[PDB]
């Protein structure tokens, strides 16, 4: 399936029922104990390739300044 | 490597009324991608079941098809006059997509 | 594997599906079948490519996802998130 | 109501060439695929490639991809088979049958032609 993007206040997060691999692109914060990786304020772009094991999604955010 | 379809059941006969099943086989699993098609005696084919078991619209209850992996089944119950012809199985799983040879039932 | 190209230029966004070189490609958009003759005339489909002209962020914000004539789109495995905003002067 | 007509039977000699073609009516022929489909011996049936007629991009069964050119007249809503360098194993009967245009119902027929007859003899 799609791999679920989050977009809460203003940070964006990739959530994975198990671990998230990193592929490519914006590292992010691994927030462990819910499962989720977090790439951010959306804000600064954040731009990569995510793995969840099996799905794989791109994510691509282009903000312009807030 | 293409996948091979086969209806191992080359003609059947049944009597007005009954219940028949033919069966199809794959050469590989194809993941219920699975379709049925009925041809009458002038050439005219319709689809009668896609997906394994959808019923197409304008096919009449008295058509079931059942099946997983390799192993398909059309089901046909109360068999009438307009039931006569040769029935095919297809994949559609992997291209290029292929047909068995058909079973022709004489009622 | 190839990620997707995402090109943003302008009120024109273009995406260009990763692989399947030599096959006819096809999209969905949030899961709804798109690319074909439908009404929007600003989505178009070309080769591996796929225009979204006058770029809507609130209507194409989303998941995109291609794949090869051929295959289903339950297959998909590969998906590209876009969140984007075609704002003058975006830098 | 759905129809695809096809054009009449044809007897053509070996080496040569012959185009059949296939007329949709009662649905919009840019929004569905198109595929050909051979019969021979009255029985074995054989998919031979699709068309999109909106792009006119055709994909082939590797086994005819030499054989057949598909093309589409998207003006007129005809799709067109040319068989080329026939044999009499060429001999059989060709339906179109149409099917999704997209990958969630492009692999499975649900409206067929009649069917056209060709018989390559000298």
């Amino acid at each position: 399936m799609k791999i679920p993007i989050e977009e809460l206040e203003d940070r964006v997060f990739v959530n994975c029922n198990t671990s998230i691999t990193w592929v490519e692109g914006t590292v992010g914060t691994l927030l462990s104990d819910i499962t989720r990786l977090d790439l951010g304020k959306r804000i600064l772009d954040p731009r990569g390739i995510y793995r969840c094991n099996e799905s794989t999604v791109q994510v691509h955010y282009r903000m312009c300044q807030s | 490597m293409d996948i091979q379809m086969t209806q191992t059941t080359s003609s059947l006969s049944a009597s007005l009324g009954d219940r028949v099943t033919i069966s199809c086989r794959a050469s590989q699993d194809i993941r219920n991608y699975l379709n049925w098609y009925q041809q009458k005696p002038d050439g005219t084919v319709k689809l009668l079941i896609y997906y394994t078991s959808r019923l197409h619209s304008g096919v009449p209850s008295k058509f079931s098809g059942s099946g997983s992996g390799t192993d398909y089944s059309l089901t046909i119950s109360n068999l009438e006059q307009e039931d006569i012809a040769t029935y095919f199985c297809q994949q559609g799983n992997t291209l290029p997509w292929t047909f068995a040879g058909g079973t022709k039932l004489e009622i | 594997q190839t990620p997707y190209k995402v090109s943003i230029s302008g009120t024109t966004v273009i995406l260009t599906c990763p692989q399947y070189p030599g096959s006819e490609i096809l999209w969905q958009h949030n899961d709804k079948n798109i690319g074909g003759d439908e009404d929007d005339k600003n989505i178009g489909s070309d080769e591996d490519h796929l225009s979204l002209k006058e770029f809507s962020e609130l209507e194409q914000s989303g998941y995109y996802v291609c794949y090869p004539r051929g295959s289903k789109p339950e297959d998909a495995n590969f998906y590209l998130y876009l969140r984007a905003r075609v704002c003058e002067n975006c830098m | 109501e759905v129809q695809l007509q096809q054009s009449g039977p044809e007897l053509v000699k070996p080496g040569a060439s012959m185009k059949i073609s296939c007329k949709a009516s009662g649905y919009s022929f840019t929004g569905y695929t198109m595929n050909w489909v051979k019969q021979s011996h009255g029985k074995n049936l054989e998919w031979m490639g699709l068309i999109n007629p909106y792009k006119g991009v055709s994909t082939y069964n590797q086994k005819f991809k030499d054989k057949a050119t598909l093309t589409v007249d998207k003006s007129s809503s005809t799709a067109y088979m040319e068989l080329l360098s026939l044999t009499s194993e060429d001999s059989a009967v060709y339906y179109c049958a149409r099917s999704g245009y997209y990958g969630d119902s492009d692999w499975y027929f649900d409206v067929w032609g009649q069917g056209t007859t060709l018989t390559v003899f000298s």
